[PDB]
RNA sequence: AUACUUACCUUAAGAUAUCAGAGGAGAGUCCUACUGAUCAAACAUGCGCUUCCAAUAGUAGAAGGACGUUAAGCAUUUAUCAUUGAACUAUAAUUGUUCAUUGAAGUCAUUGAUGCAAACUCCUUGGUCACACACACAUACGGCGCGGAAGGCGUGUUUGCUGACGUUUCCAUUCCCUUGUUUCAAUCAUUGGUUAAUCCCUUGAUUCCUUUGGGGAUUUUUGGGUUAAACUGAUUUUUGGGGCCCUUUGUUUCUUCUGCCUGGAGAAGUUUGACACCAAAUUCAAAUUGGUGUUAGGGGAGCUGGGGCCUUUCAAAAGAGAGCUUUGUAGAGGCAUUCUUUUUGACUACUUUUCUCUAGCGUGCCAUUUUAGUUUUUGACGGCAGAUUCGAAUGAACUUAAGUUUAUGAUGAAGGUAUGGCUGUUGAGAUUAUUUGGUCGGGAUUGUAGUUUGAAGAUGUGCUCUUUUGAGCAGUCUCAACUUUGCUCGUUCCCGUUAUGGGAAAAAUUUUGGAAGGUCUUGGUAGGAACGGGUGGAUCUUAUAAUUUUUGAUUUAU
RNA sequence: UGGUAUGUUC
């Protein structure tokens, strides 16, 4: 889908990407990751869960496929019953804009620590 | 048998993607337009599309970034093209195109007509005179 | 907010990339602002790299959807079991048919569910960008504009996970304009250049005076100095016109106040601060406490990091001088000699037979000389025909004029000019004769003669080993380094001399690394370096291969 | 050698 996912990136670098994560059933969840852990428990913002019916599976066996989509919103999915994750869609704001946003967050956090040091005195 | 197409979209950075786009916008539900990741056949001096549309030709030169050319099987397919549309703006990505008969036909047109190679040698000599 | 009581708890460890070598500490372990290599992270930086970035010369369209409509669209499929009564098909827990009493749960949904298919409408995204509405291409497309988004590859610097607190008897320490943009015209001021007047220093030239030399004036010739009458590039104050935008929806969104569509503004402040808002008990308002979010964008001077080009200087490598005849030294390597006998293996010559280009001269084959022929060249040159043209300079004709044709047509340029050809000249490629030359026997079989090795004798100078024809060293041969003598070729310069030698640079020039300057482009501009942690977050190992993910009961098969 | 939460008085 001409996204060109990064060639040397991991889960700390794939954050806030619109993932298309596959499970053991095939119940594909599409949404933005915002956190993970050692067991790969993924929170998913604006997530949608898509499946294929049993009648559509005969047409899928060797065209249009009518998938069943349900809307989950902000969910938190476990890492046991998942199989694979890919990157489907890029986020809204770019890498330089995320860098400027992270510098603003660091400056705001340093200002908050200076405010806590001023309130402690 | 070359046709000059003018007021075409400017910048798709790949040439074969613009070829797929143009063969999609000439006729819907084409064999090569509905299926991506298909190797485009090259025709040297094979029918590629229906209604006689043989191939296209674009370039990245700064003087004619928008407009391009197309070539067919023969003059009868071009006459059928201009008799099927008959002064009607065919739709592409956002704009209305305009077609015409070019003052100089394609080199593939010379390959079709002469085989029913000196002009390539003349063009090489003209390029040698221009690059000097 | 202080003071006190009560309820719960008081901590799994070890470490921060890997390999090789050297040194230190009393086989094993630790350290090195120790050295080389790999890898990781950060910041810059470049690869004619890879993909994408939506009409406005219109009322569209690309990607993703509608958890939107037509749509109760069209075609199909299901909507509980058991006992008994009046008939009953009947292997069942009377299954099947019509009616009912009773018994346990009892998805809603049948406008339901699945499949199929078209049209309409609406949402989120973009460079809705700078020039032009243009004749390119077999080496398939001049990817040689300003950027942005995603990614690959390559180079340089720093560090070996990163961030807060404290200390340093550590370094640090800038500003200016702007809060719709752009263009054109008018006016003031400033800077840089050109022309002349009051002019001035030097000089090519003109004129006059005077003592070889100099002085007066002009050309302000050449360069510079004073002043600013005229012209040109740039900045700035004000006014006016034209184009676009105002969704900036709280009318610029950095904040506050005033204020706005006959306009787009004015004033103040900016990171130990300020502004706006939410929540509350104190019984209006007001005040107090806990949090949230903002403090922006563009341009310019200075400093600094990095990328590319050019110039100056130093160090290193080739060029530099090389090739050869002679001497001495000594390095490496190889073997020392000769005859006879035997004929162990090889080679040559001759005999017999067989086969082969023809068994032999010639013929034929091989080299190639362009001497000649034939043939070929996106070969080259010149010219002819489509008009050979163009520097449309000039003359003439057709013609208002333009345009066309033709000449002055080699004075200069375009291979010819063709999108059909052709002429003549020249070289090169192939063949044959020839300037000429070489070649005409080879393979298989049989025996002999000659040379050398396997072996025996005599030998050849001496040392080590040894049964010995024996192997190593002095011996001898060949080659490389120093060294000298003359010849030849030769980079540059000089000299004997332009034959050729002598001397010097042992050079001019190419590359790499380092030092400096100029120009093009980009980023940053207020925090940074060291140490300390009963510091916080990340990464690895073991608990942890056993019910909680991660060391398996999800390919539905007996 | 401590932390979290809660209730009274100033």
């Amino acid at each position: 889908s001409k996204i060109q996912v990064a060639h040397s990136s991991r889960l700390a670098n794939l954050i806030d990407y619109k993932l298309r994560v596959l499970t053991q059933d095939g119940r594909v969840y599409i949404g933005q990751l915002m956190a993970f852990d050692k067991h790969m428990n993924l929170v998913l913002n604006e997530c949608i869960e898509e499946r294929v019916p049993k009648t559509q599976l005969d047409k899928l066996r060797p065209l249009n496929i009518k998938v069943e989509k349900r809307v989950l919103g902000l969910t938190i999915l476990r890492g046991e019953q998942i199989l694979s994750t890919v990157v489907e869609d890029k986020p809204l704001l770019s890498k330089k804009e995320r860098l400027v946003r992270d510098k603003k967050e660091k400056k705001q956090a340093q200002k908050q620590t200076k405010l806590r040091k001023e309130k402690e005195k | 048998s070359a046709l000059y197409f003018q007021n075409l979209p400017s910048r798709p950075a790949n040439k074969e993607n613009y070829t797929r786009l143009l063969l999609k916008h000439i006729n819907p539900n084409n064999k090569y337009a509905i299926n991506p990741s298909l190797p485009l056949p090259h025709n040297k001096l094979l029918l590629d599309d229906q209604m006689g549309l043989l191939e296209v030709s674009i370039s990245r030169s700064s003087k004619m970034t928008n407009q391009a050319f197309l070539t067919f099987v023969t003059q009868e397919e071009a006459d059928r093209f201009l008799e099927k549309y008959t002064t009607t703006a065919l739709k592409v990505q956002g704009r209305k195109v305009r077609m015409g008969k070019a003052r100089t036909n394609s080199l593939l047109g010379l390959s079709i007509e002469m085989q029913k190679y000196n002009l390539d040698i003349k063009k090489v000599l003209k390029a040698r005179k221009l690059k000097r």
